[PDB]
């Protein structure tokens, strides 16, 4: 029940952008697909449905196809107006959604993630409480899977993590924290703060000996 | 073609609460319905249907037992009856058409949407932010510092450094909601990592509605 599609697709204005949809012949194959854009602050939008069919008042540059256990959207010359949040969906006999594939029509060179990670303070866990602020900056597209991982194994709880928001520089910014108890901060040598961007993964990390 | 929903307010968990989208534009009566939540900031969470009629009616595994999805043919408005109201539940309700097209309910697509009720479940009355300083390790010639003002609600929160005396440099992030039915953001200012020692440096944050007007100044450690 997971549909599978990439974080953060990304061309430049006029060009040519695919986005795709795998996943299983349960969920995608026997099924008809459907495509949602969504601008920021926005209701979700209508891009195509039965897979490649087209709604009266989407422009002609949106595309839909689906091949098996695959299923794909174009958009040819690609504007800031197609800045958004692009889901696929589909149903099944409702059914479910994608992870979310975002689209940034470049404006600008493909700047990283500057990662400032942050421990609880002395005075946080003065209060049986613990939270690491993991900070990234300056990053254009804006799109970032932030992991966490106690020592080098894997964490789950605690993470609260916000959609990347423009700075004043127009690249863009987000933060993910996570919620522990102070014996599991005490109780790893380290943890740390994966971030994914665009490919590239950047890891940050801290201790309680410090 | 408009869907407006209606009913979303903050309400404890365990309790109940029913969403309603008031609906025109269209014929309603041989659509069926959907609502869809999303959760800030996630995707996309298909949460109920329900058919033109009235007879289908299906729900998630994480709404499956305490949700049930009714519609108001009469005057034309969907209702999502949610009882039993939990944490992760906590999300922006859409009101959603159906599409259901080409001849010989119904099928999976939203052609229409409406603006979407924030329905904001947390057993929480106002409380005071707690504000953590966040000491600067540095990655040169630049340094973070900044206030993590956590442990607040509800949501207006407006944070300041030097008393307005520091506008450049300066960050503050969106507000997130936590697992305690709170809030939590925090504010950062990137200086020099040669100024650490002699700039004194306050976040000035104040919820007005908890009426709480915290000062915490921040400095490295050792």
């Amino acid at each position: 029940s997971v549909l599978t599609q990439p974080p953060s697709v990304s061309a430049a204005p006029g060009q040519k952008v695919t986005i795709s949809c795998s996943g299983s012949s349960s969920n995608i194959g026997n099924n008809y697909v459907s495509w949602y854009q969504q601008l920021p602050g926005t209701a979700p939008k209508l891009l195509i449905y039965e897979n490649n069919k087209r709604p009266s008042g989407i422009p002609d540059r949106f595309s839909g196809s689906k091949s098996g256990t695959s299923a794909t959207l174009g958009i040819t010359g690609l504007q800031t107006g197609d800045e958004a949040d692009y889901y696929c969906g589909t149903w099944d006999s409702g059914g479910v959604f994608g992870t979310g594939t975002k689209v940034t029509v470049l404006g600008q060179p493909k700047a990283n993630p500057t990662v400032t990670l942050f421990p609880p303070s002395s005075e946080e866990l003065q209060a049986n409480k613990a939270t690491l602020v993991c900070l990234i900056s300056d990053f254009y597209p804006g799109a970032v899977t932030v992991a966490w991982k106690a020592d080098s194994s894997p964490v789950k709880a605690g993470v609260e993590t916000t959609t990347p928001s423009k700075q004043s520089n127009n690249k863009y910014a987000a933060s993910s924290y996570l919620s522990l108890t102070p014996e599991q901060w005490k109780s790893h040598r380290s943890y740390s703060c994966q971030v994914t961007h665009e490919g590239s993964t950047v890891e940050k990390t801290v201790a309680p000996t410090e | 073609v408009q869907l407006v929903e209606s009913g979303g307010g903050v309400v404890q968990p365990g309790r109940s609460l029913r969403l309603s989208c008031a609906a025109s534009g269209f014929t309603f009566s041989s659509y069926g319905m959907h609502w869809v939540r999303q959760a800030p900031g996630k995707g996309l969470e298909w949460v109920a249907v329900i058919s033109y009629d009235g007879s289908n009616k299906y729900y998630a595994d994480s709404v499956k037992g305490r949700f049930t999805i009714s519609r108001d043919n009469s005057k034309n408005t969907l209702y999502l009856q949610m009882n039993s109201l939990r944490a992760e539940d906590t999300a922006v309700y859409y009101c959603a058409k159906d599409l259901g097209e080409s001849e010989n309910g119904v099928v999976g697509a939203f052609d229409i949407w409406g603006q979407g009720t924030m329905v904001t479940v947390s057993s929480a009355s106002t409380k005071g932010p707690s504000v953590f300083p966040l000491a600067p390790s540095t990655s040169g010639g630049t340094a973070a510092l900044g206030c993590l003002v956590k442990d607040y609600f509800p949501e207006p929160v407006t944070v300041s450094w030097n008393s307005g005396a520091l506008t450049s440099g300066v960050h503050t992030f969106p507000a997130v909601l936590q697992s305690s039915g709170l809030y939590s953001l925090s504010s950062v200012v990137t200086v020099p990592s040669s100024s650490l020692g002699t700039q004194t440096y306050i976040c000035n944050v104040n919820h007005k509605p908890s009426n709480t007007k915290v000062d915490k100044k921040v400095e490295p450690k050792s």
